[PDB]
């Protein structure tokens, strides 16, 4: 629909750097993603189809 | 998580599978039930996915007895099962006592049924939530029975898609002194407010309990309230 | 493996590996030989020794005055099947005073063993059986397996180290048809001796024999009875 | 994703019955379409008869069945599941006929079949039957009925419907036919069904490739149209 | 896995599932039975919170088993409903056999044994219901009893379960009253505990559901309190807290 | 292949019942000797504390006036098996009035044992020795959770089964008097199994064909104690 | 194959779930029973009566026969279940059998019930152990212990529960092989341990006595404190 | 692996892939063929020999369904024996109830239901066999029906099961079974079986024939090939 499209457009027009990770891609990965964001101050992070990791919480089994 | 089985608790003491059943609820078609001063109005959406489906051939509002009406928000077949069970239970109450079953007694019996489907390791609960409208001893009753086996008393409520919108709407636009006609107007208004897409005779169906008798409004009457009104 | 826990589960091979594992459990049992002539049907079993002061276990059972068995498998399954044949021959003699034909008995064995092989949580019957009998239609030697398959064999051998005995039986099948009881029983004893290692040979400890004939009730000869059959038979040179 | 679909009596986090939709796949059964249309005094079903090999007897590979002198049934699904479902239909029809003294209505028979399918849906004891059935019948002075009955336990009556390989194309074609004002004769209804099948499938449609069942108020016997009748209709729509 | 089925202990011997059931109880609407003499009470503020909830029974937390027997609910709703119904059938069994009102402890046992029998079988879920009983019988008269999911039961003059159960029982122990602590003082103490345990300022009448047993004519009466007496009691406790401020 | 007997290994063996054999191994040791004079059984109590009644641990029992038993393993269901053996003798003798062959008693116990995957639980994790006399011969027999059973002349089960079995095999021969067999078995038990003999941890029961009374050894060990 | 179940064995062959039951017994409070020259005495500790918890209701000591008495240490729900079963069994045996109940038979009954309940899938064992004292050992006292493995043994004096390691050794230190003259002396000896186990508070010694001919006898806290004072006088001798 | 573990759950791409494993088991077995001549039905089956140990004419794979109903099977042999037993039971049930011989369509459909219903339940598995039934009703016609492990029942003029489904069907397609009669049908069947790998890799086998025809009285009999062995001679002449 253009969710990534408009984000990319904003990244191009503004001085920002555009870093992207899809939710299907543990916590160390998130740490590295935010750290790599920190290396460029105006840089943008994007999570694509995040819901898989952000699904409603409850008692986890395995 | 603790959802592939129904007969085991979670460490937080949560029956997870039944809340998955409740999540199946409110994903179905919207429905709203309001108790007026006199009557009890239950409205539900009946849009056909295509012109193929015959709107006059199927119904969702069902009279369990000539003074009890049932509406639901869930997959159809489980609702059919519980309608069959409720009709037989009301008839057996009539046989036992020679009295027409009051609203609360039928509601608690159906709640006990939905309860008995909440145990064991090879079954699942009904994924349907129910509004029961009834007349008992001159008093109008509206009840909600939900897959957990519990039931609640409501002067007004709604569930289905956009159900929180229904809660807000009936919180704002409601008073218990409503006349019957204004009550049906409120019912169609909240149905539309939760609704997406056009609404006519073929798209909505409603059922009204009055102390003399309960009846499901014809599509023409559902249009008369639905169109040229509101 | 993913598809090897129960017989109810098929394998992508088009096989049920649990049934094959039951076959292997049968192969775990000691060797047994069966062979028939126009005069007699004889079976012989290699009674596994447990110690020099314990009884060598019985591997030939008697269930009918014209029917006998030799087992190779978990003793419990084989002996309760033996009780099952007890029931059927007794009720047949009750019904029509008939010594139950061997072929129909073996077919019933197969049909009953089939039921576990297609149902969850119930082990198929991990025994292999050789059945000897004489009936109004002929002499009969059958073999039954946990796959519920049943076969008729003029000569057969089931159990561990059997391949040599099976080859010996293949060779002497050309003999057995017109052989006499003495010839048949001595050839069967040698068939069993073919299974054994070099230092192990026929002796009253390890050998059990069962005979059914057109003129004699099926009898199991053990201990002293084995002595005249073995005496006079050729010893084993290296 | 994995876990809420290994067993039938499990609700997904969104409340989705995975195995119901999962059985809905086997309804495809590439080779049949089962288009059914209702006309002013008639009810028509036509199914596509895809025979893979010649040596089979043509009569045995049929997919249309009857449970009442005035009731016709058609199938789309796994053939064994098909025959089991229609046999349960015979069972229910015979029991209703014995108990009430008159044969079962088509709406009640769809209700009973959908009820059993729902029964296997709600309980983990038995797999739901991977097949979809369509019924045509008559009810007194009030009309002809076409009913679709599905493994989910759902059922409904229609002006027309088609559960087939060209699902959305056939359904949209029938909607387009009905969303333009016109009358409905027996030949017009059969013409609509045949045109739907031919256009969505685009095959030249020799007679042996389809089978037609029908019921009509003037002759309420359920009939399977003979090859002569179906070829007459084929040339009628061809010319 | 151990805690996936009710039939498995810990290596320590503990049973996780009943512990999970009491953790579930930890959610329940706060409900207590107060310490009293010549009368008993079992106050249970209704946790249901929505102005459009109709409360047509005027009672969804207290269920009368007989005009000398009442019980509360703290736990699973459908389980509690079926369990209270089963209480009624068991009391009916005893009465229909003997034509005599059941002793409190005997009914308490019978239910707790039934619950235990359900738990200790496999393929079945333990009832996540803790509940309190107030009753009068021939052997001991006024009695209040505690029961847990595992089928345990105990005698308590005053007890509380639900949200902030530990706080409620602790302060009941702090301002423990004995002897001359008759029924009206028990209503006052229940008002105090409900005000302390709940977050609401100026505790609302509809939020609370109160019941009490008093021996009228030796035939006993169990009352579920209406709006007026609840309003009076809560307003009196408010002005009593004001009086406590007056000392400053 | 871990859930029960209804699963077969690649080599066919059931990975449930071998654990029952090892459950035999965790039990107290037990010995049995067959002689033409009489059949004898011995068992170690493992009396946890002498404050217990040593006779309370029924590790040595009398099924009937002609037949006694010993067992090793989980013990708990061994008593159930002794109960089955006693009911077997009672029923068969009261019906037929002919003495139960100890072979037949062991056969009936085996028939009970075959009720964990053969109908419609778990194998009885315990092994047994039976010592009996009958009108046709004095015999000793051995039983194991698999339901198979064997006649033996000198048998040992339980913990330390291998060493005790080796010594018992070495001391045995076919013409021994029961006194020499008993003394050899007792001295073997003393050297390998625990310690010097005493009334609170050892048990002996012997049976002879012409003696339906006192198939036990009780309150007479003193002569052995000074003369072992 | 690890434990993970009730009816399966680890390669060692021991049922670890029975071990878990015995540890579930181990987490319970103290319980030490004895038999004397003629009488049997018992005192239970760890009452810990918390104010509104009136100590009478929980019934730490139950007498279920014309004369026999014990509760069960472990989890009390199964304790009361075996209580109901013991009531039914003792009354039924007294009604049906030509002679009344004996302690040996009822102890075998409890052991067999525990074993039978354990010996099945999906059926939790009673994680409870008990010490039974009875009179009709031909008019003599004797004491038995029952263990969740369904096992029953005979003791002159036994301890189970939180003090099992300690009190038993205490018994091994001082259980006189001299038959206890003045059975009140045995009562003082057992009260010593029943107190010393729980911090010798003197408040939770809740005690029963039966002289092997009498019916149930109970000791009030003051009369038990009398024996406690005699034991204190005996202990003060070291000066 | 996915969800193809039992025949009660729709595996991905709804086809269960379980009863398809049963069909895979069917493919492992030797070939059986069945023809309907102008007035009769003939079945021809090959069966492996165990060894020189094996007794001749043992564990044969033709089976009697009923006095007039004949059976040919392929797949798991013991499952075929159980299927023959239940088919005999069904035939006896109809024979006792209706008082006359069962039409083969009804019996075939009932056995198809037995197999199908066995495919569903979780505690059980689909049959690892597929089979043909044949009969003649002197009143109106001849009849043949073939059933797969799924429960699908269809009729054929010529049908084949085993390790050579399609190749055997190519062999059968060019016969004149449209008008041809059974007496040379047996010869054609024997030579067709010998054509498709008689003993090329598998050393030895036994050939068994079954027959139900009006000239055969319409009952089920095993063809007396001992008479001058004309079909055997023809099948061995098939050498080139």
């Amino acid at each position: 629909c253009g969710k990534t499209m408009l984000a990319k457009a904003v990244a191009h027009h503004t001085t920002a750097a555009f870093i992207r990770v899809v939710g299907s891609e543990g916590p160390r990965m998130v740490r590295d993603v935010f750290r790599l964001a920190k290396e460029n101050a105006p840089a943008i992070i994007f999570i694509d189809e995040i819901d898989a990791i952000a699904t409603k919480r409850f008692d986890a089994q395995t | 998580g603790y959802s592939f089985s129904l007969t085991t608790f979670s460490p937080s003491g949560k029956l997870v599978q039944i809340e998955y059943a409740l999540a199946a609820v409110a994903g179905g078609a919207p429905s709203v039930g309001i108790k007026a001063a006199n009557g009890v109005v239950l409205a539900t959406e009946k849009k056909q996915k295509s012109i193929l489906y015959d709107e006059r051939s199927v119904h969702k509002v069902e009279p369990i007895t000539k003074h009890i009406g049932l509406v639901y928000s869930g997959m159809g077949p489980d609702y059919r099962v519980l309608v069959h069970r409720a009709r037989k239970l009301a008839q057996q109450y009539y046989l036992v006592y020679q009295e027409p079953i009051p609203t609360a007694q039928l509601v608690q019996r159906v709640a006990s049924v939905m309860q008995e489907y909440t145990q064991s390791g090879g079954v699942r609960p009904f994924g349907v939530s129910l509004l029961i409208c009834g007349w008992n001893e001159g008093r109008p009753y509206l009840f909600q029975s939900d897959p957990s086996g519990a039931y609640f008393a409501w002067k007004a409520t709604a569930h289905g898609k956009n159900y929180v919108n229904g809660k807000t709407f009936l919180e704002k636009r409601y008073n218990e002194d409503l006349e019957l006609e204004d009550a049906i107007h409120t019912a169609i208004l909240t149905l539309k407010e939760s609704f997406e897409g056009q609404m006519t005779e073929d798209n909505i169906e409603v059922g009204i309990c009055n102390e003399a008798g309960f009846r499901r409004l014809t599509p023409t009457e559902v249009k008369d309230y639905l169109a040229a009104i509101a | 493996n993913q598809y090897d826990n129960d017989v109810t589960v098929w394998s992508p091979q088009g096989r049920i590996h649990q049934i094959e594992y039951a076959m292997e459990a049968v192969k775990q049992g000691s060797a047994t030989v069966g062979l028939k002539s126009k005069t007699h049907a004889v079976l012989v079993a290699l009674k596994r020794a447990q110690s020099e002061l314990a009884a060598h276990q019985k591997k030939i059972l008697h269930v009918d005055n014209h029917i006998g068995i030799s087992i190779a498998g978990l003793t419990a399954d084989a002996r309760l099947l033996c009780n099952f044949m007890r029931q059927e021959c007794l009720d047949s003699r009750f019904v029509f005073d008939r010594p139950l034909p061997v072929s129909r008995l073996v077919s019933l064995i197969g049909s009953k063993t089939q039921i576990p092989t297609q149902r969850y949580g119930r082990r198929p019957y991990g025994v292999g059986l050789l059945i000897a009998g004489y009936d109004d239609m002929g002499p009969h030697i059958f073999q039954t397996c946990p796959s519920a398959n049943y076969f008729d064999c003029r000569a057969m051998s089931i159990g561990a180290r059997s391949q040599s005995a099976r080859t010996y039986l293949e060779r002497h099948m050309s003999e057995f048809m017109e052989c006499n009881l003495n010839e048949l029983v001595k050839h069967g004893l040698r068939a069993l001796r073919e299974t054994l290692p070099a230092e192990q040979d026929l002796t009253t400890k390890n050998v059990s024999i069962g005979i059914v004939g057109k003129d004699l009730e099926f009898t199991i000869y053990d201990d002293d009875d084995v002595s005249p059959f073995l005496e006079g038979l050729e010893e084993r040179p290296q | 994703s994995a876990g809420f679909d290994r067993h039938i009596t499990i609700f997904s986090p969104e409340g989705r019955l995975y195995q119901v939709e999962y059985a809905f796949k086997a309804i495809n059964q590439g080779g049949l379409t089962s288009v059914a249309v209702r006309g002013k005094d008639c009810a028509v079903i036509v199914t596509q008869k895809k025979v893979p090999d010649k040596l089979l007897d043509s009569s045995t590979v049929t997919h249309l069945f009857k449970i009442t002198e005035n009731i016709g049934c058609v199938m789309t699904g796994m053939t064994a599941d098909s025959r089991s479902q229609v046999q349960r239909a015979r069972y229910e029809a015979a029991n209703w006929k014995y108990k009430y003294g008159y044969e079962i209505p088509v709406d009640m028979l769809c209700k009973r079949i959908a009820d059993i399918s729902q029964v296997y849906t709600q309980n983990a004891e038995m797999r739901p039957l991977g097949c979809c059935m369509i019924l045509i019948g008559i009810d007194e002075e009030q009309g002809p009925q076409v009913y679709k009955c599905d493994p989910a336990g759902y059922y409904c009556g229609f002006k027309a419907t088609a559960a087939g390989v060209k699902q959305t194309e056939s359904t949209s074609f029938l909607e387009k036919k009905v969303k333009k004002k016109f009358d409905w004769t027996f030949e017009q209804t059969v013409e609509t069904a045949i045109t739907c099948l031919s256009t969505v499938l685009s095959i030249d449609f020799k007679p042996s490739e389809i089978e037609v069942g029908v019921v009509t108020v003037e002759n309420p016997k359920f009939r399977i149209l003979t090859e002569a009748e179906i070829d007459a209709h084929l040339v009628a729509l061809a010319e | 896995r151990y805690d996936s089925r009710t039939t498995i202990f810990s290596p320590e011997g503990r049973l996780y599932q009943v512990e999970y059931a009491m953790e579930a109880i930890g959610h329940a609407g706060t409900c207590l039975g107060i310490l009293a003499n010549d009368g008993v009470l079992l106050a249970a503020e209704r946790r249901n919170i929505h102005k459009l909830l109709d409360e047509v029974f005027f009672s969804e937390k207290i269920y009368k088993l007989n005009e000398d027997m009442a019980c509360s609910v703290a736990g699973i709703t459908s389980d509690a409903n079926v369990l209270t119904n089963e209480l009624r059938l068991i009391a009916q069994r005893y009465l229909l056999q003997y034509q005599e009102p059941i002793p409190c402890e005997q009914l308490v046992t019978a239910l707790c044994d039934i619950k235990q029998a359900y738990t200790q079988f496999g393929g079945k879920r333990p009832f996540g219901v803790s509940l309190l009983y107030i009753g009068w019988d021939k052997h001991y008269g006024f009695q209040l009893y505690q029961s847990d999911p595992s089928g345990n039961y105990g005698g308590w003059k005053a007890t509380c379960i639900g949200n902030n159960s530990a706080a409620a029982v602790s302060m009941l122990k702090q301002d423990y009253k004995e002897g001359e602590m008759t029924l009206k003082s028990a209503l006052a103490l229940a008002i105090k505990v409900l005000n302390k345990t709940m977050d609401v300022s100026k505790l609302s009448a509809e939020k609370v559901e109160i019941a009490t047993l008093t021996r009228e004519n030796g035939k006993t009466v169990i009352r579920v309190l209406k709006q007026k007496e609840v309003e009076q009691l809560i307003k009196k406790h408010e002005e009593e807290e004001a009086k406590a401020e007056r000392e400053k | 292949y871990d859930r029960g007997v209804n699963t077969f290994s690649p080599e066919g063996r059931l990975f449930q019942v071998e654990y029952a054999i090892e459950a035999i191994k965790l039990g107290s040791t037990a010995i049995g000797i067959q002689t033409s004079e009489g059949v004898c059984l011995a068992v170690e109590k493992r009396i946890t504390s002498p404050l217990m009644e040593p006779s309370s641990i029924e590790k040595i029992v009398e099924i009937d006036a002609h037949i006694g038993c010993a067992m090793s393993g989980l013990i708990a269901d061994a008593k159930t098996l002794i109960d089955k053996a006693r009911v077997e003798t009672q029923n068969h003798w009261f019906t037929y009035n002919e003495t139960m062959t100890v072979e037949s008693v062991t056969q009936a116990v085996s028939n009970l044992a075959l009720q964990f995957g053969e109908e419609d639980s778990r194998p009885f994790g315990v092994a047994l020795l039976f010592g009996g006399v009958d009108e046709k011969g004095p015999q000793l027999f051995h039983m194991d959770p698999s339901g198979t059973f064997v006649q033996c002349d000198a048998r040992a089960i339980g913990s330390a089964s291998e060493g005790a079995q080796s010594s018992l095999q070495e001391v045995y021969h076919k013409s021994m008097t029961l006194k020499e067999a008993i003394k050899s078995s007792l001295i073997i038990l003393k050297q390998v199994m625990e310690e010097k003999l005493n009334a609170t941890n050892i048990e002996l029961a012997t049976v002879q064909p012409g003696q339906n009374f006192h198939m036990f050894t009780k309150e007479e060990l003193e002569e052995v104690i000074k003369d072992i | 194959s690890y434990d993970r179940a009730i009816t399966v064995f680890s390669p060692d062959g021991h049922l670890f779930q029975v071990e878990y039951a015995q540890e579930a017994v181990k987490k319970g409070s103290t319980a030490v029973g004895v038999r004397g020259r003629d009488i049997v005495v018992l005192g239970v500790e760890k009452k810990s009566v918390a104010k509104l918890q009136d100590e009478r209701t929980v019934r730490k000591i139950c007498a279920l026969d014309d004369n026999v008495c014990m509760a069960f240490a472990g989890l009390t729900a199964d304790a009361r279940i075996v209580i109901n079963r013991a009531r039914v069994e003792c009354q039924s045996h007294r009604l049906t059998v030509e002679d009344p109940v004996t302690v040996e038979y009822i102890t075998r009954y409890i052991a067999s019930l525990k074993q039978r309940y354990t010996q099945s899938n999906g059926r939790r064992p009673f994680g409870i152990s008990a010490l039974i004292v009875g009179f009709d050992f031909d008019g003599t006292p004797r004491l038995y212990q029952t263990d969740p493995s369904g096992t029953y043994h005979a003791w002159k004096a036994n301890a189970i529960g939180r003090g099992a390691k300690s009190v038993r050794e205490f018994l091994e230190k001082n259980y006189t092989d001299e038959a206890i003259e003045t059975d009140d002396l045995t009562i003082k000896l057992v009260i010593k341990a029943l107190l010393e186990v729980v911090q010798s508070g003197g408040k939770n010694i809740e005690l029963a006595v039966m002289r092997r001919d009498q019916s149930l006898k109970i000791l009030n806290p003051e009369e038990i404190e009398k024996y406690v004072a005699e034991i204190e006088k005996e202990k003060e001798e070291n000066e | 692996t996915g969800y193809d573990l039992s025949a009660s759950t729709f595996s991905p791409d709804g086809r269960v892939f379980q009863v398809e494993y049963a069909m895979k088991a069917v493919e492992n077995s030797s070939t059986a063929i069945g023809i309907r001549c102008k007035d009769g039905v003939v079945f021809g089956v090959e069966k492996l020999v165990l060894s020189k140990l094996y007794e001749e004419g043992s564990n044969k794979r033709l089976f009697n369904v009923d006095r007039h109903v004949g059976m040919a099977v392929a797949g798991l042999l013991a499952d075929a024996r159980s299927l023959a037993d239940i088919a005999r039971e069904e035939a006896s049930n109809f024979r006792s109830n209706f008082g006359y011989n069962i039409p083969l369509k009804h019996l075939a459909d009932r056995v198809a239901m037995y197999v199908h219903a066995y495919t569903l339940y979780s505690a059980v598995r689909p049959f690892g066999c597929s089979f043909m039934l044949g009969s003649y009703s002197v009143n109106d016609g001849a009849q043949l029906y073939m059933i797969d492990p799924s429960g699908v029942s269809y009729g054929y003029w010529g049908c084949a099961i085993g390790k050579a489904r399609q190749a055997a069907k190519t062999e059968i397609e060019k016969l004149q079974m449209k008008e041809m009669t059974c007496r040379d049908i047996v010869k054609e069947v024997a030579k067709i079986i010998y054509i498709v790998h008689d003993e090329v890799k598998d050393k030895a086998f036994e050939l068994e024939l079954s027959w139900v025809g009006e000239l055969t009285n319409g009952r089920h009999e095993i063809v007396p090939k001992d008479i001058r062995e004309e079909a055997e001679k023809y099948a061995k002449e098939s050498l080139k």
